[PDB]
RNA sequence: AAUUGUUGAAAGGGAAGGGCAUUUGAUCAGACA
RNA sequence: AAUACUGCCAGCUGGGACUGAGGACUGCGACGUAAGUCAAGGAUGCUGGCAUAAUGGUUAUAUGCCGCCCGUCUUGAAACACGGACCAAGGAGUCUAACGUCUAUGCGAGUGUUUGGGUGUAAAACCCAUACGCGUAAUGAAAGUGAACGUAGGUUGGGGCCUCGCAAGAGGUGCACAAUCGACCGAUCCUGAUGUCUUCGGAUGGAUUUGAGUAAGAGCAUAGCUGUUGGGACCCGAAAGAU
RNA sequence: AAUAUGUAAGAAGUCCUUGUUACUUAAUUGAACGUGGACAUUUGAAUGAAGAGCUUUUAGUGGGCCAUUUUUGGUAAGCAG
């Protein structure tokens, strides 16, 4: 008893269905995978900036 | 029987367990007669509380 | 023969009544679509919707969720309007004034609003005095602090509670929840 | 209380000048028209006098009537049907002509019969069978109200300012196009003319530019 | 059986152009990536380290991390019916500056003079890009020039 | 509640298109066009009949 | 009840809706668990990762009760206190008459510090406390007082 | 109910039964006022 | 000069067919010096026949054309694939324990009277003390420890509301929700202050680590469709095995 | 080459001014994130848009077969892929 093996018969047809979606975008994306070093100063850095912008309305 | 996202479940049901089923139809029964029960002893112990 | 571009005979899959059967619901409802109908104020499209959400989608607000909108610069006056019941928090030692218009107060929370001197008032009271919505504060509770939330989009490595009944070790804490009994996740 | 007549003087006073502007708007655009095509025929005469030959613009304005059912089509032939809002046999829609659309019109030749409207058939396709889409609800043309208050935005308050701004492919011919709903044709009236219908103008069919000959086959299928 | 390893098929696609083996010239390295840019990758079979799969051949994205050898470039795959989202760490040598946003670039500067100039004029712009429109009409001359008259050619052979 | 064709209904004809009546007051639809006789230059008259 | 299920809608259609290349047999996959490391580990690793295996120690025979001990945030604590009774304590907020609060009474037996607590002086009786907790309340003028 | 006898009506050139339609025969509702 | 051919006319005009939806008025117009009139947001006028089996419904037959046995499994059944001679009456997704999502309702940082007691017109209804269960804390194998730098943070989008403006629009505030960077609690790894029964103690500040966490609670309970597991488990079916 | 295929066509934009840091430079150098300021719909191609986004749960299915074109094995097949 053998049987069919393979085909992609039919299977755009029903990834089209519900989409394709497009890829999504995000203002501000994640900072995942980013160097640590930077990160670290940089974590510094917008505190340091953040301190002085409340220092703006004291 | 592995299915679904769902909660891994332990129902104990594997013996014969349809003959050990207690429903406590006498429940209103044996309220009543726990009243009754009483108020023969209390009737029987004189004024003993 | 039309080659269709959109599937056919498509329900918005938006609320239309509450699907609630409380005679007093379907009042509120009643004089609310009116008012939506006839105002132009957006204030009444918006609240005659969130009498239709099921309860999940009336979360609770919380009493100090209420003092916290009336920190807002300017807001303190405002007269919040809550489609939902309303709960006490003990947390607030301090609440303000001002007058909370609700579908129920619960009986802890209309004491510490009336004690510290203000009015629960129910949403009809509130059309009467804000046709318009005049100086109203909508607030929502929180809808994804319902605890069934945690165990949606359960999956590898995201982070996000099985589906338990017992819990402790000894349930879902070895093999493919850490590195030394065979993967983490 | 008043109005009775007071608002009825109002108006009926003001729709007395709404025609009035276009009385004498549709009277300038025919003579626009026929100077137009008047001086092409000079052109083309005083270039033979001359000695040489006048070639005319090519066209900028295109009629499309899908000719082909509605199976068994390829994805993307498909996908340009349903841009060209042409999802059903023998409706109809005008298209500007650009390199960015004439790529559209060749992918799908095998199903839609275009060509080049005259003036007379973009006229009796507008009065007759031209509907409006208007919150969708195919809106029957009917009234001269009825196109400026949807496209009086962008001047067009008559049925002829559609045909004009239509026919001169004017600035706003993305609006007053779409505008319209696609035109629903019936089939020829005196049929196709040829035996076989899927093949190209060219070859004895009936699909493809068969450019002015548009206008017989429309005429018929309305 | 059969065979999928990580570089199967590359034959031609990670081989090195003609008469252009050897190292690489010294501005590859000179050239400076910053996060946000757009680039193109296109592997270097002569630098084995560091070297994208074969699927991101041919495919642009965006830098997002800048290490010392190399740079982190994101990357929208569509596996399935959706894309998802595909962080890659290449080298300098199989990133490229893409000139897909140098048109853009050119064109936004330029949209701004034309703006300034003609608004400092008297408005009347139109910077928007339209597609090639039809010829318009004219007139051409037969002067020195008579049509020469074609006809087609009969069979022949030549073998 | 049912739409009339102008093209064969005069009334609606008229309520849309004014100009319909000066238009057929003045003919118009069969203007005779201005008698001009420009004769084509030779060049045109032999590729024309050439060969 | 029975006249809104489902299976009277099924009534008069083959299947059941069961499907008929599929059937209802009795049980394709294996009673039970079974099968949760071979024909159903896709679904084991993934909604219940961590199932298989052991982790940590034993511990024989142990009763809970002896681990008792219910936890409380100075973010409530004044909750203990009636209603009536705690409006006069939290205005004439001294030393000399100070509240006592005998959590254990009230069955706590660990104070934890979720946060704040007016500025009143407050006498907290307990078992356990937390060195947040136990801060918190000296800031306010208060003590705890370890009891058992 | 399957199935059977009698009576009455009707059709039948290697099955029968069915669809749309109408002639003919039988039968019947309603509506006029 | 004419004609053909091709195209146009908001030029005129005859024959034929199908339809007549709507039910006061209301609209856009047209003709008129005017009053009025109209073919202008869907049929009216005039005349006749029968008032009946005339028309219509049912039915049986004839005639034109058309129509293979249903059920099933199957890529494919009218199949030279299986079940079915006929009729009646039985005849198959149930109930339970424990659950997921959703929804309605009660009450809400709580909630759940019904093991029990009280009581009764007595298996009902009415009432209720102490506990208990779940929820209100997490995290470690564990010993243990245990949630505010700050208006409970910054940024960006947010309905709604507030202010200006006739309006278009501008500013203000912005819950829910989404994205991002931080802060807090535990695990892990560093750091190791003041002290000390000299080895106890672990303050403080940190780290591409990690948790089903904190960051002005959302839960508990009853019900219901669907879905899940154990049960004879939708109904009927072994060859066997045991006492 | 043809046909297929990656990315881009702006308010999440562009330009000036000059803050934050422990990263980085010989260096207030740079990198990252910002405060403040300048320019609106011809704001940056076309066509379409019975709207767009999102969440939860669950059925059936998991023997497939045919046609044009491309194509492997076989002399071939109403063959096998
Ligand atoms: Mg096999
Ligand atoms: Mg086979
Ligand atoms: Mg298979
Ligand atoms: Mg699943
Ligand atoms: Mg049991
Ligand atoms: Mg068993
Ligand atoms: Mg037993
Ligand atoms: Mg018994
Ligand atoms: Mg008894
Ligand atoms: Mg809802
Ligand atoms: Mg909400
Ligand atoms: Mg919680
Ligand atoms: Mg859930
Ligand atoms: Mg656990
Ligand atoms: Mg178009
Ligand atoms: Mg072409
Ligand atoms: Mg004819
Ligand atoms: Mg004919
Ligand atoms: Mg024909
Ligand atoms: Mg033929
Ligand atoms: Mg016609
Ligand atoms: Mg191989
Ligand atoms: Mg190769
Ligand atoms: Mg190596
Ligand atoms: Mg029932
Ligand atoms: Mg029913
Ligand atoms: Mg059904
Ligand atoms: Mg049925
Ligand atoms: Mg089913
Ligand atoms: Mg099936
Ligand atoms: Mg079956
Ligand atoms: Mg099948
Ligand atoms: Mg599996
Ligand atoms: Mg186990
Ligand atoms: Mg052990
Ligand atoms: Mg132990
Ligand atoms: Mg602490
Ligand atoms: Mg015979
Ligand atoms: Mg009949
Ligand atoms: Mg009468
Ligand atoms: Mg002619
Ligand atoms: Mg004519
Ligand atoms: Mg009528
Ligand atoms: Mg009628
Ligand atoms: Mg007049
Ligand atoms: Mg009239
Ligand atoms: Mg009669
Ligand atoms: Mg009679
Ligand atoms: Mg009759
Ligand atoms: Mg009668
Ligand atoms: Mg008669
Ligand atoms: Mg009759
Ligand atoms: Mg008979
Ligand atoms: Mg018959
Ligand atoms: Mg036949
Ligand atoms: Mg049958
Ligand atoms: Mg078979
Ligand atoms: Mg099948
Ligand atoms: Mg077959
Ligand atoms: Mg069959
Ligand atoms: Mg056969
Ligand atoms: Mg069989
Ligand atoms: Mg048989
Ligand atoms: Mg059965
Ligand atoms: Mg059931
Ligand atoms: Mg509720
Ligand atoms: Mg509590
Ligand atoms: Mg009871
Ligand atoms: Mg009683
Ligand atoms: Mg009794
Ligand atoms: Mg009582
Ligand atoms: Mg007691
Ligand atoms: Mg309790
Ligand atoms: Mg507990
Ligand atoms: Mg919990
Ligand atoms: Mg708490
Ligand atoms: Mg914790
Ligand atoms: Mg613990
Ligand atoms: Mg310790
Ligand atoms: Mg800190
Ligand atoms: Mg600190
Ligand atoms: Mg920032
Ligand atoms: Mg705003
Ligand atoms: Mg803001
Ligand atoms: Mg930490
Ligand atoms: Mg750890
Ligand atoms: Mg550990
Ligand atoms: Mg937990
Ligand atoms: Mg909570
Ligand atoms: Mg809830
Ligand atoms: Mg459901
Ligand atoms: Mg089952
Ligand atoms: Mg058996
Ligand atoms: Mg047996
Ligand atoms: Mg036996
Ligand atoms: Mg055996
Ligand atoms: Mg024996
Ligand atoms: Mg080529
Ligand atoms: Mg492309
Ligand atoms: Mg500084
Ligand atoms: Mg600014
Ligand atoms: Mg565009
Ligand atoms: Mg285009
Ligand atoms: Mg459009
Ligand atoms: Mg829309
Ligand atoms: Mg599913
Ligand atoms: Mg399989
Ligand atoms: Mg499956
Ligand atoms: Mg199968
Ligand atoms: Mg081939
Ligand atoms: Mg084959």
């Amino acid at each position: 008893a053998k049987s069919k093996n393979h085909t992609a018969h039919n299977q755009t047809r029903k990834a089209h269905r519900n989409g394709i979606k497009k890829p999504k975008t995000y203002k501000y994306p994640s900072l995942k995978g980013v160097d640590p070093k930077f990160r670290r100063n940089h974590k510094h850095a917008l505190h340091g900036t953040a301190k002085a912008l409340a220092a703006a309305k004291k | 029987a592995i299915s679904k996202n769902l909660p891994i479940l332990k129902n104990h049901f594997r013996k014969h367990w349809q003959e050990r089923v207690k429903v406590h139809f006498d429940q209103a029964g044996k309220k009543v007669s726990r009243r009754n029960a009483r108020a023969t002893r209390a009737a029987k112990i004189a004024p003993r509380p | 023969g039309i080659d269709h571009t959109s599937k056919q005979h498509k329900r918005s899959g938006h609320r239309t009544a509450p699907k609630s059967d409380n005679v007093y619901l379907k009042l509120l409802v009643k004089l609310y679509t009116f008012l939506a109908r006839r105002t132009d104020a957006p204030f009444n499209k918006v609240v005659l919707k969130a009498l239709f959400l099921s309860k999940i989608n009336r979360p609770p607000v919380s009493v100090s969720r209420i003092a916290r909108a009336l920190k807002q610069e300017g807001a303190a006056n405002k007269t919040v309007v809550v489609v939902g019941t309303v709960t006490d928090d003990a947390r607030i030692f301090e609440f303000p004034k001002t007058t909370v218009a609700a579908l129920r107060f619960t009986a802890g929370a209309r004491a510490k609003i009336v004690k510290a001197g203000g009015e629960c008032i129910t949403l009809d009271q509130l059309a009467v005095r804000a046709p318009k919505g005049q100086n109203t504060l909508i607030l929502r509770g929180p809808r994804n602090s319902r605890e069934a939330v945690r165990h949606f989009g359960m999956g590898p490595h995201k982070g996000k509670a099985p589906r338990i009944l017992s819990t402790g070790r000894k349930f879902e804490r070895a093999r493919g929840r850490r590195r030394s009994k065979g993967f983490k996740v | 209380a008043e109005q009775v007549a007071a608002e009825r003087a109002a108006r009926k006073a003001a729709n007395k000048e709404k025609r009035a502007i276009i009385l004498e708007r549709n009277a300038a655009y025919q003579k626009e028209y026929e100077t137009a095509e008047r001086n092409i025929i000079q052109a083309k005469r005083d270039a033979k006098a001359a000695g040489s030959y006048y070639v005319e613009a090519q066209h900028k304005l295109v009629f499309v009537v899908r000719i082909k059912g509605i199976n068994k089509i390829p994805p993307k032939p498909r996908k340009v049907l349903q841009l060209l809002r042409l999802t059903r046999i023998n409706s109809g829609t005008f298209v500007k002509v650009t390199k960015a659309t004439l790529e559209l019109l060749k992918l799908i030749e095998p199903y839609v019969a275009y060509g080049y409207p005259s003036y007379s058939t973009i006229r009796q396709l507008v009065y007759k069978r031209g509907f409006g889409k208007i919150n969708k609800q195919r809106v029957p043309l009917s009234d001269n109200a009825i196109i400026e208050a949807n496209l009086g935005k962008y001047g067009i308050l008559s049925i002829d300012d559609l045909i004009h701004e239509i026919i001169t492919v004017g600035p706003h011919f993305k609006q007053a196009n779409n505008f319209l709903w696609p035109f629903k044709l019936s089939n020829p009236s005196g049929g196709w003319g040829v035996p076989r219908k899927f093949k190209h103008f060219i070859q004895g069919g009936s699909f493809g530019n068969r450019e002015e000959f548009i206008n017989k086959l429309v005429k018929s299928m309305n | 059986g059969k065979s999928h390893g990580y570089r199967s098929r590359t034959r031609y696609m990670f081989q090195r152009d003609f008469r252009k083996h050897g190292a690489v010239h010294l501005s590859t390295y000179l050239k400076v990536y910053k996060v946000g840019d757009i680039v193109d990758i296109k592997a270097n079979g002569s630098i084995q380290k560091g070297m994208p799969h074969k699927f991101y051949q041919g495919k642009t994205g965006v830098v997002y991390n800048v290490t010392k050898s190399s740079v982190g470039v994101i990357i929208n795959k569509m596996v399935g019916n959706r894309y998802l989202e595909k962080r890659l760490n290449l080298r300098v040598e199989h990133i490229k500056h893409s000139k897909c946003r140098q048109e853009f670039l050119e064109r936004v500067k330029a949209n701004a003079a034309k703006r300034a100039e003609a608004k400092a004029q008297g408005v009347a712009v139109q910077l928007k890009r339209q597609p090639a429109q039809p010829r318009e009409s004219r007139i051409v001359s037969t002067e020195g020039n008579v049509p020469q008259t074609l006809a087609p050619v009969p069979y022949e052979t030549f073998i | 509640v049912l739409k009339k064709n102008p093209l064969k209904n005069k009334q609606v004809l008229l309520r849309l298109n004014p100009y319909a009546k000066v238009f057929a007051a003045e003919k118009l639809g069969s203007k005779k066009a201005e008698k001009t006789g420009t004769k084509p230059a030779a060049v045109f008259t032999e590729t024309l009949k050439h060969d | 009840p029975s006249r809104f299920t489902k299976t009277r809608k099924h009534r008069g259609h083959v299947s059941a809706g069961k499907g008929r290349i599929g059937k209802h047999r009795k049980h394709p996959g294996g009673r039970g668990m079974a099968g949760g490391q071979h024909h159903h580990r896709i679904n084991m690793d993934k909604y219940h990762p961590g199932y298989f295996g052991k982790v940590g120690m034993r511990y024989f025979h142990k009763q809970q009760a002896h681990f008792w001990k219910p936890v409380l945030n100075l973010d409530k604590l004044w909750t203990l206190i009636p209603e009536d009774k705690r409006d006069q304590y939290l205005k004439s907020a001294s030393k000399e008459t100070a509240p006592v609060i005998d959590t254990l009474a009230a069955g706590y037996g660990k104070i934890l510090g979720k946060g704040r607590i007016p500025n009143v002086p407050v006498i907290v009786k307990a078992r356990f406390v937390s060195k947040l907790a136990e801060e918190k309340i000296r800031a306010a003028g208060g003590v705890v007082e370890l009891i058992a």
